[PDB]
């Protein structure tokens, strides 16, 4: 609640100030994977989906490290389910790591895809 | 052989003030007692922040000008901005060796920014003289006196431009072959602003 | 023999006739001279060769001046260096007395620049084969540049040239660098100096005498001067006692 | 320096062949589509104004010039040996006959100085001929309405209806026919527009042709829009507008 | 085909030696150009090649200010680029001088195009490999870019590219232009279009350029000036803080 909404922000901002499109620190992709966590409790589902889609055409920490954020995100909606299954749709078509090649070792594309195949056919 | 010549308004300054020189000037051409033109542009551009009061006869000066025009185009691009001393060289060149034909009374007043605003005056038959302010034309000795004693190294602009409009419109005055309009430039790092006061208005400021 | 080698009248496949790519490559098998900027001056300095003893110290100068505040040394083919010079002084008289002041140096520049450029573009007039290290200083600072066979140049901020090229831009970068762009005119003489000590270890089958020069806007009072005497002295000082000495 | 290349570089052969001259003919043929008609009621000229990059724009580029107010070129070969060739043209029509003579050139007598340029440019060492061939259309009320080619060659001769550039034969044949002594402008537009479709496709639209006229003119441009000395110069070209209208009733 | 270097003779060809490899060599200084009109402003930004640090990193220019409202950017060696810009400010000045009126692009375009024609022509003169771009915002023709290539050819352009990556800066001038339909950006201020002019590039060129691996000249209605480096930073800035 108010503890996810600080620690949210704060690790955010700081995160995108130092990492960039080009590096003054950086931030690691233990920083980002915390940062992921603390806004999917947060905050809603739709929310989470938007603001994961808008850092990512930045360039991200590396495309890789944006699949596997992706990868968590999805278990976390199928747990669970109902309404929280339409929005796994949402992540897949906005975020083009995931729809698109962004790189070559892709092996979680494929993997987040029948994720949500499987449901579908439900 | 020229037949018929033509006279200005010979009654021209250029005057050092707080952020550069502000350059004044009464303009008229009279072809005999004809009065060939009311209102003139004889505040001529030599370059972007040079400019000159031209004074002597109006096809001369006109003549003279366009040469020194097209010189400090192409010393502009190729070997850098000019300076004051520059363009007045130009001038005198022109005004030397064709003295068999010429008569041309210039001041060059230009700013730029490490020499703050100068002011170089080159007379009939030509010979570049550097000053910190000038009058000039024939006009100018009855105002000698003023000029000298109000003289005053960084002067607000507001006191600058009452010092100017009134230092013309005594003159222009007192002499008769002075009339027109007043026209004044003011030139600062800023660019280059343009005042035009018409007869009725400068008399009676 | 392809008439990209006997003629100017054409342009090449590669863009440049075989003779002024010749040019350049005879700069480099001859003599060493350098340039130095400063924050307030330039300081030149060039290796005269030593072959015999018949030859007298310091009454051939290599260094000639153009005005009297611009200096100009050149490495490269001498009769070629003759002429570059009487143009540049004519040029540099001409803007005198026209517009009543010394010349500046991207204005030099481009007037002996669009010479070279002119040689380079007929069929039977000889290219320049020099390349000049010039500046001086003048009402909005101090200047180095350098002029090559091909009619280029750009503005330098340390400059080497010769057979010694390479590990006198090694010294002379290092410097630089450290330096805010050359500290002092006066520490740039010594320094200059090492450039040329340490160059000459690069042909030790002949000797040299080192001939250094200056043009300093506070430290020379905007006029180039030959450095002789106690400065020359206090060089030489400096240079066999890192090398070793 | 000048004073190395002072034989000529055209010379003969048994076979009498000038070496230059032949290669520059091919660079004729290797233009684009330019033709004229004279329908004897007018003369009529179009040509292919074409891109050569797609941000190049077709507004700025025009191989129709004007020569003098009512004499008219085009032209097919080399771009630039046309623009430098055409200000000489230029240069003798408005000094030599408007100045000594009071009035524009006759063209026949303009088609014997710009030959005369051309083949001076070869006879002369040192110095090629220009690469493209020009028809130089004009009117006067003396010679009725004209049209003449001049060649690479420096030689010239009247044609009744003639075309340059790629698909030239074709392009003449098709003509020949559809070319009658008394013929109307509007028709005579339409067949140039016709021939123009037939070497170009996906690409032809009107507003890349460019087509000019000798007959119909405006006296609102020549400054009689007020009360007239006289009519005036009978050259007018038409803006794209005009051709693209035109060709949606082809 | 004929044999154009021993002789001012013709090819069978229509395209001689000098004018074949004048078309080739005009990048070797590894470098690439664009230039884009705004509606009511002009920019052409280019890369600068400062390859030392035996020069100052200012001192490299590419860009030449040739009037006070025209700019000339040559692509080409540095004598021939020079040579170019000496002639070319002449014309500018005397053209001025004449006629009493500044030089626009198309004139100087012109002028130039026939001096090119003319040492083809000659057999006692080099013609020079350069590709001039001379870029405005002229007074009766709007904003304006005419480019000139070698051969003595010219032709007036929407927006341009030079350099091996022409291609690459084609495309995303292209997909805009289609997108907006119109063949200017929407845009009016000149700081927003130096801005999508660098985005445009980086997407093209693929490397994210510094200030001084940008050189930066600006052409507004009755005057041209040069961006210095503050000046490209602050554009940089935002490109870098934007996704």
């Amino acid at each position: 609640a108010q503890n996810d909404c600080n620690s949210a922000l704060d690790q955010l901002l700081v995160l995108e100030k130092k990492t960039r499109q080009a590096s003054d620190l950086a931030s690691s992709k233990e920083v980002l994977a915390k940062i992921v966590d603390l806004l999917a409790s947060r905050n809603k589902w739709d929310d989470l989906n938007e603001q994961l889609t808008l850092l990512s055409k930045k360039h991200g920490q590396l495309k890789l490290s944006i699949q596997y954020m992706i990868q968590k995100v999805m278990e976390y909606l199928k747990s669970s389910k109902s309404l929280d299954l339409n929005t796994r749709i949402s992540v897949i078509e906005t975020i083009r790591v995931v729809t698109e090649n962004k790189i070559f070792v892709e092996v979680e594309r494929a993997r987040v895809t029948k994720d949500l195949v499987e449901i579908k056919k439900e | 052989l020229k037949k018929g010549e033509v006279s200005l308004g010979t009654s021209i300054m250029a005057v050092t003030f707080k952020d550069g020189v502000i350059l004044g000037a009464d303009s008229r051409t009279t072809t005999g007692a004809y009065i060939a033109n009311r209102v003139t542009d004889k505040l001529t551009r030599v370059h972007d922040k040079i400019w000159c009061c031209r004074s002597g006869s109006a096809a001369d000066t006109q003549a003279i000008a366009d040469i020194v025009q097209y010189h400090l185009e192409l010393y502009t691009s190729q070997y850098g901005t000019p300076s004051t001393e520059t363009a007045a060289s130009v001038f005198k060149e022109l005004c030397y060796e064709n003295k068999d034909n010429l008569t041309a009374g210039i001041i060059v007043a230009g700013y730029d920014d490490k020499n703050k605003g100068e002011v170089y005056t080159i007379p009939l038959g030509g010979s570049v003289h550097k000053l910190p302010y000038a009058i000039a034309g024939s006009g100018s000795t009855f105002i000698y006196g003023y000029c000298d004693k109000n003289f005053r190294e960084n002067m607000s602009k507001e006191e600058t431009v009452d010092f100017i409009k009134h230092s013309l419109s005594q003159a222009i005055k007192w002499d008769g072959s002075s009339g027109g309009v007043i026209r004044m430039v003011v030139l600062t790092a800023a660019g280059v602003e343009r005042l035009i006061f018409y007869p009725d208005e400068y008399e009676q400021l | 023999g392809t008439g990209y080698d006997l003629s100017n009248s054409v342009f090449s496949p590669d863009g440049r006739n075989f003779q002024v790519e010749y040019a350049v490559k005879a700069v480099e098998n001859g003599t060493t001279s350098i340039g130095i900027k400063c924050n307030d001056g330039v300081v030149f300095a060039v290796e005269k060769l030593i072959t015999s003893k018949l030859l007298v110290p310091q009454k051939n100068v290599k260094i000639q001046v153009v005005d009297r505040h611009i200096g100009c040394v050149y490495s490269g083919l001498i009769p070629d260096g003759r002429h570059l010079v009487n143009r540049g002084r004519e040029e540099a008289a001409s803007f005198k007395k026209l517009y009543k002041t010394p010349i500046p140096i991207p204005a030099f520049a481009d007037r002996l620049g669009q010479y070279v450029q002119a040689h380079t573009l007929y069929n039977s007039v000889r290219p320049f084969g020099v390349s000049t290290i010039f500046g001086g200083v003048d009402k909005n600072g101090a200047h180095l540049y350098m002029l090559e066979p091909s009619g280029s140049y750009w503005g330098y901020k340390g400059a080497a040239t010769g057979k010694g090229r390479q590990s006198a831009k090694a010294e002379l970068e290092k410097l630089v660098d450290h330096h805010p762009e050359g500290l002092s005119a006066r520490e740039a003489v010594k320094q200059a100096a090492k450039i040329i000590y340490l160059a000459h270890e690069d042909n030790k089958e002949k000797d040299f005498e080192l001939e250094i020069s200056w043009c300093s806007l506070s430290e020379t009072n905007g006029l180039h001067k030959f450095v002789k005497g106690d400065l020359l002295q206090e060089a030489i000082d400096f240079a066999q006692k890192e090398i070793n000495g | 320096m000048t004073d190395r290349y002072s034989f000529s570089l055209t010379t003969f052969s048994p076979s009498g062949k000038l070496g230059q001259i032949d290669y520059a003919l091919t660079a004729v043929k290797q233009g684009v589509t330019s033709l004229g008609i004279k329908a004897t009621n007018g003369v009529v000229i179009a040509t292919e104004k074409k891109s050569s990059s797609p941000l190049a724009m077709s507004e700025t580029l025009s191989k129709v010039s004007l020569l003098t107010p009512d004499i008219g070129a085009v032209y097919s070969g080399m771009g630039p040996d046309y623009r430098v060739l055409v200000d000489k043209s230029r240069k003798v029509a408005h000094t030599s006959y408007k100045r000594i003579y009071g009035e524009y050139p006759p063209t026949k007598l303009l088609v014997s100085e710009v030959a005369k340029i051309m083949q001076e440019a070869t006879q002369s060492g040192g110095v090629r001929p220009f690469g493209v061939s020009l028809l130089i259309a004009g009117h006067d009320e003396f010679n009725g309405f004209s049209l003449y080619q001049v060649d690479p060659s420096g030689s010239y001769f009247p044609w009744k209806a003639t075309a340059i550039g790629k698909g030239s034969v074709a392009a003449k044949t098709f003509l020949e026919k559809r070319w009658n002594d008394e013929l109307e402008l509007e028709d005579a537009i339409h067949i140039a527009l016709l021939t123009l479709k037939e070497s170009v496709e996906g690409e032809f639209n009107g507003d890349t042709i460019e087509l000019a006229i000798i007959g119909d003119e405006n006296p609102d441009l020549l400054g009689y829009t007020g009360i007239p000395t006289d009519k005036g110069p009978r050259f007018r070209k038409l803006t794209s507008q005009e051709i693209n209208d035109r060709l949606e009733a082809l | 085909a004929g044999y154009d270097r021993h002789i001012t003779i013709f090819s069978p060809e229509g395209r001689l030696y000098q004018v074949e490899y004048a078309f080739k060599a005009t990048n070797q200084t590894n470098i690439n150009s664009l230039a884009v009109r705004g509606k009511d402003c002009t920019v052409v930004i280019s890369q600068k090649k400062v390859p030392d640090k035996l020069l100052d990193p200012t001192t490299v220019s590419y860009i030449f200010c040739i009037s006070r409202t025209i700019g000339m950017v040559v692509n080409g060696p540095i004598p021939d680029a020079r040579n170019a810009a000496l002639r070319a400010k002449a014309e500018a000045a005397e053209f001025r001088y004449k006629y009493g009126y500044d030089m626009p692009c198309d004139v100087l375009a012109k002028r130039m195009a026939n001096l090119s024609q003319i040492y083809t022509q000659r057999a006692y003169m080099r013609p020079l490999g350069v590709i001039l771009t001379f870029v405005s915002v002229d007074e009766e023709l709007g904003p304006s870019i005419y480019k000139t290539d070698p051969a003595g050819y010219y032709v007036g352009y929407k927006a341009t590219a030079t350099g091996p990556k022409q291609q690459e800066i084609t495309t995303n001038l292209e997909n805009h232009f289609k997108k907006s339909k119109i063949d200017h950006i929407n845009e009016e201020s000149w700081e927003k279009v130096v801005e999508f002019a660098i985005t445009h590039m980086i997407d093209a060129l693929g490397t994210e350029f510094s200030k001084n691996d940008l050189e930066v000249g600006v052409a507004t209605k009755d005057k041209f000036f040069t961006l210095s480096a503050e000046n490209i930073e602050e554009r940089l800035v935002a490109i870098a803080e934007q996704d």
